[PDB]
């Protein structure tokens, strides 16, 4: 029971997928060819693993997952890589030709094409579901399939599901690592197009990704690997409570009634604590309250914006490993006192907090070091708007002389649902400046 | 009137509900399988109020258990005394009810509802002379919360003639972190005035603090909570279960605690405060301290208001013209804290049985006015996120309309109102 299904969508949600499933294996004990000598129980069980891992006959615990791409290069990979065995031919599905960093490519033109054999697939997986709970989405803002196929690919699961929760885990642009000039349309059009399809959306600045890596890690230009490395575990943080039991475990649903207010206000800020190398931390352990502190600190968030500038209206709080309600909730009564989070008026002031006794592992060959204890932070902060500005100032300046805008129009798209979705921005940044007012 | 129905919702339901039948089966000499293996027949004497007795002279608790998720009732079931209760009488679902008020009451509730009913209906015609019915739940969550109010009024409609009873939970942040809590809460009090005759406002803020404060317990558990719980369910029953004069049966407790049908929220009290790790209590310190805002269950200042009424309960081997002495000391040293108006308001009983480990206690309950500080900590909470319509969705979602919480919001402000109309009333 509680099944949840993954998708992977283009480059950056498949090399993530990738990280992610071979992270959960580490985790849970299962083999590169499916096989798990902790699990006695043979061909299936109700254990807490089982709501990302499904199990065969054999003795194969199968990831709910299906891998989607335009193109077959990077899908590929995984047929052919360590992991092989661990998926059905089925689970991996690939187009011939790409989006070509063009959402109306990946929605429509050659999206249209694979829509249907993608669901099929989602359709055989959610039928070996006892009980469904929803799906988690994986992919870019600015490629052509991370954008316009993810938003084809809500639309039809809100149609083919009803309100099933979907989840995103949503790749946001930087220049260091942009691959396209017309990222910031493809940005701001499948955010328009998914607002309405998406429950909770976790967004990942590769600029805040890239920064930790260079600055914690000490890594000179860091590689997607690298990236692909830092999310596996703040996304293996976020599905830990699903994937995990135990007492002081508390539930991603929990966590997501204190994380949404408001239909719309559903992007909260992942900051995750410790992120450091094998060298700073030899000889150097990092206690709860170490930990807790380090969420507070800008430098250690998924997304660069200042929560310090804005206001909260949640936090929670997600605990791994060596960690005990009494150090938890000493760390949390000195943050308060210390009085540097003021919260939006009409909500309460309280921490939401998880904790799983499993420890964060890490892949062999990593940079980050394996600590005792680790953290995720989920706050609902006004101060996430700052991501939706920069990339809608950057919208603003192209659209203005239509720089690039035929190559959306020549693929069926109008000019009216390039302002459509730029005024739902404008609607969101002020839906954000709203909920910062103190009431009168 | 004779037998009490037992329902226990959700998962502090099903906590505090298992810890009551482990407390007072043991008080009655019951061990895990149901045998009777005790000292005195007084034990047995009013043993059909809360228990069944089956062939071969086995006692099986009068109790439904009901939640919208397996969990805790497997862990009552892999517990202790989960044996005694009877298998047909586990009544669950798979879906859970998110902590949503909502789900409880109109959607997930619904499709289980009447499995529940029909248990209650089964253990109702078991009975020789059905008094009525005693609910635990919390009224923060959604399980014990929207279903359990839904099967109050449910169980209304079908036995209108009986009483119904609750221990019901208050919310506090102190123990507590889901936002949507105080909506839950307000959509549950509105119901209780309505439905209920008597209600024990069991506040978690209370316990938090009883446990930190007095106890000095660091990090206090939920276990650490309901060990106050148990002993206060203990001590408020005791008058239904064993022989005696005052207060013996529902309806005779209502008519002497409830003044005014809406005005039927009861404070609990208990003397001597302890926790689950010699040294016995005089008449007098039981009396001051019963009396004493440490030792109520609910966060609210006795002193801040006027009792209505109190119902006080002595249990253990003591002086009974020393009980009446110090109750009449205590009512005549603090005379301005008893209304005027409702004259021999306090009465008294003392039971012969104390409680397990403790040689003499004392339990009071009383319908202070000074409740109203409880429900205006709830609305505070309410108003602040209902004035800008936040987390709404959650319930919309659901089918409910934002007129129901404006008329949850109006009951629970009015019936605060009212409790000041007696505050500041004079003879
Ligand atoms: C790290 C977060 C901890 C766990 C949590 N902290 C918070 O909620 C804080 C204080 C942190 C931020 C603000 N917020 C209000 C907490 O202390 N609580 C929620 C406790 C309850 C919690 O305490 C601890 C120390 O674990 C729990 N107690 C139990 C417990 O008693 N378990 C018993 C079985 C049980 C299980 C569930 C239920 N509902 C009832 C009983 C078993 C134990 C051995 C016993 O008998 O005490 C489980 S979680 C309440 C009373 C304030
Ligand atoms: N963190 C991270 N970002 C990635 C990865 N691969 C691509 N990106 C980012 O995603 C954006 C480009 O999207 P891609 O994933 O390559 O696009 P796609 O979905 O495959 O689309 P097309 O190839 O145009 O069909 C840029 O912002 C890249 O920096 C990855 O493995 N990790
Ligand atoms: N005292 C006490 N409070 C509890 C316990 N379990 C839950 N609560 C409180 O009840 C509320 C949540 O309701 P809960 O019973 O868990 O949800 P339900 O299962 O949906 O009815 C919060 O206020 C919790 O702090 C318990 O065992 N004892
Ligand atoms: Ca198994
Ligand atoms: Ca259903
Ligand atoms: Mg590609
Ligand atoms: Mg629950
Ligand atoms: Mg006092």
């Amino acid at each position: 029971m509680r099944e949840c299904i993954s998708i992977h969508v283009g480059q950056a949600g498949v090399q993530i997928g990738n990280a992610c499933w071979e992270l959960y294996c580490l985790e849970h004990g299962i083999q590169p060819d499916g096989q798990m000598p902790s699990d006695k129980t043979i061909g299936g069980g109700d254990d807490s693993f089982n709501t990302f891992f499904s199990e065969t006959g054999a003795g194969k615990h199968v990831p709910r997952a299906v891998f989607v791409d335009l193109e077959p290069t990077v899908i590929d990979e995984v047929r052919t890589g360590t992991y092989r065995q661990l998926f059905h031919p089925e689970q991996l599905i690939t187009g011939k030709e790409d989006a070509a960093n063009n959402y109306a490519r990946g929605h429509y033109t050659i999206g249209k094409e694979i829509i249907d054999l993608v669901l099929d697939r989602i359709r055989k997986l959610a039928d070996q579901c006892t009980g469904l709970q929803g799906f988690l989405v994986f992919h870019s803002f600015g490629g052509g399939t991370g954008s316009g196929f993810t938003s084809l690919l809500m639309e039809r699961l809100s149609v083919d599901y009803g309100k099933k929760s979907k989840l995103e885990f949503s790749i946001y642009p930087a220049p260091q690592v942009s691959t396209a000039v017309v990222e910031p349309y493809n940005s701001i059009l499948t955010t328009h197009t998914t607002l309405e399809h998406s429950d909770c959306a976790f967004m990942v600045d590769n600029e805040a990704i890239y920064d930790i890596c260079r600055r914690n890690l000490d890594i000179e230009r860091p590689t997607y690997t690298n990236l692909n490395r830092l999310i596996g575990q703040i996304v293996s943080s976020i599905t830990a409570s699903l994937r995990f039991d135990g007492a002081l475990n508390v539930d991603l649903t929990e966590f997501q009634t204190n994380l949404v207010p408001y239909p719309r206000i559903h992007f909260p800020l992942a900051t995750y604590a410790p992120v450091i190398s094998a060298e700073k931390a030899y000889h150097e352990q990092l206690s709860v309250a170490e930990i807790t502190n380090a969420c507070f600190e800008p430098a250690n968030q998924m997304v660069k914006c200042d929560p310090r500038h804005g206001k909260y209206m949640a936090c929670c709080l997600l605990y791994r490993g060596d960690v005990v309600p009494k150090d938890v909730n000493a760390a949390i009564a000195t943050i308060k006192t210390k009085r540097t989070i003021q919260f939006v008026d009409w909500c309460p002031t309280g921490f939401k907090v998880g904790i799983n006794y499993q420890p964060p592992t890490v892949v062999p060959g990593g940079d980050l070091a394996k600590v005792q204890r680790a953290v995720c932070m989920l706050s609902n902060t006004t101060a996430i708007a700052e991501a939706w500005a920069r990339l809608d100032h950057k919208f603003d300046l192209m659209y203005a002389k239509r720089a690039f805008v035929h190559w959306y129009v020549g693929e069926g798209m109008e000019e009216g649902e390039f302002s459509e979705a730029r005024e739902d921005m404008a609607a969101l940044e002020k839906d954000y400046e709203e909920v910062g007012v103190d009431s009168v | 009137m004779r037998e009490i129905v037992h329902i226990q919702a959700g998962q502090c339901g099903n906590q505090i509900g298992a810890k009551f039948w482990e407390v007072i089966s043991d008080e009655h000499g019951i061990d895990p399988t149901g045998s009777y293996h005790g000292d005195s027949d007084l034990q047995l004497e009013r043993i059909n109020v809360y228990y069944n007795e089956a062939t071969g002279n086995k006692y099986v608790p009068r109790a439904i258990l009901v939640d919208l998720e397996p969990g805790t009732m497997d862990s009552v079931r892999s517990g202790p005394f989960g044996q005694i209760f009877r298998p047909d009488n586990f009544v669950f679902g798979q879906s859970g009810a998110g902590n949503n008020w909502a789900k409880g009451h109109y959607t997930e509730g619904a499709e289980l509802v009447d499995s529940v009913l029909d248990v209650v209906r089964k253990e109702s015609e078991s009975c020789d002379c059905l008094q009525g019915f005693q609910l635990t739940h919390s009224l923060g969550g959604g399980t014990g919360s929207g279903m359990g109010t839904l099967l109050i009024s449910k169980i209304r409609e079908e036995y209108p003639d009986r009483i119904m009873n609750t221990f019901s939970v208050m919310p506090s942040p102190k123990v507590s972190d889901t936002v949507v809590e105080p909506y839950n809460a307000t959509l549950s009090v509105h119901q209780l005035v309505e439905n209920t005759d008597e209600t024990y406002s069991i506040d978690n803020e209370a316990l938090y603090d009883i446990c930190f404060r007095t106890l000095k317990l660091t990090t206090p558990t939920y276990g650490d909570l309901n060990h106050l719980v148990s002993a206060t369910m203990s001590g408020v029953t005791t008058c239904l279960r064993f022989p005696g004069q005052l207060n013996a049966d529902l309806r005779k407790l209502a008519v002497n605690m409830v003044p005014f049908p809406r005005l039927h929220f009861f404070m609990p009290g208990f003397a001597p405060l302890t926790s689950r790790g010699y040294r016995a209590l005089t008449v007098p310190e039981l009396t001051q301290q019963m009396f004493d805002s440490k030792n109520m269950m609910a966060a609210c200042d006795p002193r801040h208001g006027r009792y209505l009424t109190v119902a006080a309960v002595f249990r253990g081997r003591m002086s009974m013209k020393e009980v009446d002495e110090q109750m009449l000391n205590v009512q005549n040293k603090n005379s301005s804290y008893f209304v005027e108006w409702i004259p021999n308001n306090v009465k008294t009983a003392v039971c012969d049985i104390p409680p397990r480990g403790l040689k003499m206690s004392a339990t009071f309950i009383g319908n202070s006015t000074a409740i109203q500080e409880l429900f205006k900590r709830i609305s505070e909470q309410f108003t602040a996120m209902f004035r800008r319509k936040a987390f709404l969705h959650w319930y919309t979602g659901e089918g409910m309309d934002e007129m129901e919480f404006t008329e949850a919001e109006s009951n629970m402000n009015d019936l605060v109102s009212e409790y000041q109309q007696y505050q500041d009333a004079t003879a």
